[PDB]
């Protein structure tokens, strides 16, 4: 039986991923959000990929497809086809609700590159179907990669809000087989969450539920999930001292009791220790 | 996330024939094996058939190798169990299951599947 | 003593150490090319990066930096001050010479997005210094990663190749303490590309000696090099047959006896330590 | 790549103080642990004191902790060791090592290390 093991990295030195960006903080969701959604992301402790979420860096936060000027059809990153009706969008497509999107378009083959802005909400937005308003993006073949974000044009005057994921279907029918959500099962836990810092007009904090770097390791190890929650410690590379007691469910995602951890250093590295109940009552982060 | 949905069961005379179908929808474009495992009243679960989603190998195991025949519909997303020379001992619940995480071949084990069917049952009476 | 493991997963689903690219094929060098010097996608089998290789996809071919209108003035990627006369560029600075880059440019609290012009022959360009022309780009703070790629402005009429690494120095110091050069150790052996397809006004292959995902699992694994060299088989997941024996030495770059026309959808398994000078059966033979 | 130069190193006469001092250049960004190891003839090279190059933790040996001190110089990329109180026994070739991989806390293997001086020699006489 392989031992389960996280990498031997320090979180300052990995990704976001939710988009191509370094881990800049650690902290906890806000008292109004309880679970999230994210499809970016995703993976079980024993590698299991779900949602949209890729293997590779390479593949987090992209598009592919072909403008007529009017819809852009969706391909995978690789130009696989995406078949509609089976899942929420392709591989790796942006999973960022509560925003509009800013995407970088580059061709093989052709110069330039043309800023392609999308709007979430519209009923022309159905990566479900493959299929997404084009918005002045000209007839060709293009791939893309999330560039920075703004407030959404819908409703108007809302803030950005990263918590949130897109309304991947329409009124014509709803996207299915999303990745579930994730909420946080022990006694005064909170689920903890990697920050990175997102360009656009704002102080932008994209928050996901595990650094890009532990997707490929789970899903390479493929460590047998042999008990109910993973014992982690947050451990200070200076001094080796612990500095905080964490749960890692099967579902994939930390929580801890907070005291707070948001405060906790970004240069330190999660260690398991051992096996416990669902119900193992953490200790608060500090305290 | 991977749904997957058996039909194709009943009743079936000895040396008869019967098809089972598994309709596999979902996060696909990952899904690396398809296979078919059978549990028998009293007995634990066992591997019957196997092959790669997206390759060529297959894998059966030694009581059904020469019966029995696992492939995948050249249009949907649908997999079969041809079930040939049907006997009483072939009767049990039979389930299908996916497994998305890399691998290098067929596995056998129930425990390396990711997903599970809810299984269809299949009688073969003398 | 921790053995020595590379990752279980396919290396069509990797990433290029380069730039932030999927891995399309595998590939050898040209015979116009003898030794390379990339400066990113370079790690250590036991886990030590030199050069600006970072651990993360998240630093490669990027910048950072504050312009003045004349000249950007280049920082780590998380605003850390670079100093001169140290290393070739930051952490995970571009290395593909032989062209001309286009950068993407955003800003921390500001819109929009800036296409940022690179020639990396002039004097002006010196990163080892921490400074590169700002070729336009307005006064302000920046971050950029790389976004497609041309011919290079000089030498007037030359064709993209990114077997080059661009020139860090200037004309008044060489760069220093550069990743050194990696050469085809001999007995028919070859150095391993892993290739990615760069976006640009061309057929443009870029080439990496190791996925980006390797580096990061050599980096924390760190693994003691007990061996000479690494025996490696590459896998085919359908048949599980052997597609082809690999050596991956210390400084941390694989090769093998011909590659091109191997699938991209394998696996690269690990089998035991040999000797440097071991000699590997064709790839297929 | 990381470039490490010693230099300090003399005779001394045994009660007496000696400081050695280290340069370190090239690629420090991620220069993790610095430290100081020592060889006498016949013998192998000894963890003596080492020190988290850009925290505050550092750690000596048992037979030096009470009389050794390993530094950081503030202004330039210098490591020293302030050796007090010294022995005959201190007698040897004493080298600067740098760690750039990632670990916690402060090494004391040899193996460990990733760059090493090209040594100074240090002669305690009587
Ligand atoms: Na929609
Ligand atoms: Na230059």
């Amino acid at each position: 039986t392989r031992p389960f093991t996280l990498p031997n990295l320090p979180l300052s030195s990995l990704s976001n991923s939710r988009a191509p960006l370094p881990i800049s903080s650690i902290g906890i969701s806000p008292d109004n959000v309880q679970s999230v959604q994210f499809q970016n992301g995703r993976c079980t402790l024993d590698g299991r990929l779900v949602g949209t979420t890729p293997v590779s860096l390479s593949h987090v936060a992209k598009i592919r497809g072909t403008s007529n000027g009017t819809v852009i059809n969706l391909t995978e990153l690789d130009g696989t086809p995406f078949h509609p009706f089976e899942g929420p969008a392709p591989i790796g497509f942006p999973d960022l609700g509560g925003c509009d999107w800013h995407i970088n378009m580059t061709q093989f083959g052709h110069s330039s590159q043309t800023q392609y802005d999308v709007d979430t909400t519209p009923d022309t937005f159905v990566p479900h179907l493959g299929s997404i308003q084009a918005n002045g993006i000209g007839s060709g073949n293009y791939v893309g990669v999330l560039s920075w974000i703004s407030p959404p044009s819908h409703p108007s005057g809302s803030q950005v809000d990263l918590w949130k994921i897109p309304n991947y279907g329409s009124s014509i029918t709803e996207a299915t087989h999303l990745a579930p959500s994730v909420y946080p099962p022990g006694f005064g836990e909170v689920l903890v969450f990697f920050m990175s810092k997102m360009p656009g007009p704002g102080a932008y904090n994209l928050p996901c539920l595990l650094p890009q770097e532990y997707i490929s390791h789970l899903a390479s190890e493929q460590a047998p999930t042999v008990g109910e929650a993973a014992l982690l410690h947050y451990v200070d590379p200076d001094t080796g001292r612990n500095l905080g007691e964490f749960k890692a469910y099967p579902d994939g995602f930390l929580t801890c009791v907070p005291n707070g951890p948001q405060q906790l250093p970004i240069n330190g590295v999660f260690v398991f220790v051992s096996w416990v109940s669902r119900f193992y009552q953490l200790k608060p982060v500090g305290t | 996330q991977v749904q997957l949905q058996e039909s194709g069961g009943g009743l079936v005379m000895t040396g008869g024939s019967l098809r089972l179908s598994c309709a596999v929808s979902g996060r696909t474009i990952d899904v690396s094996v398809m296979a078919w495992f059978r549990q028998a009243p009293g007995k634990e679960r066992e591997f019957v058939s196997g092959m790669r989603w997206s390759g060529m190998t297959t894998y059966s195991a030694d009581s059904v190798k020469d019966r029995f025949t696992i492939s995948r519909d050249k249009t949907k997303n649908t997999v079969y169990l041809q079930m040939n020379s049907l006997k009483p001992e072939d009767t049990a619940v039979y389930y299908c299951a996916a497994r998305s995480r890399f691998i290098v071949g067929v596995p056998q084990a129930r425990d390396l599947y990711d997903y599970w069917g809810q299984g269809t049952q299949v009688t073969v009476s003398s």
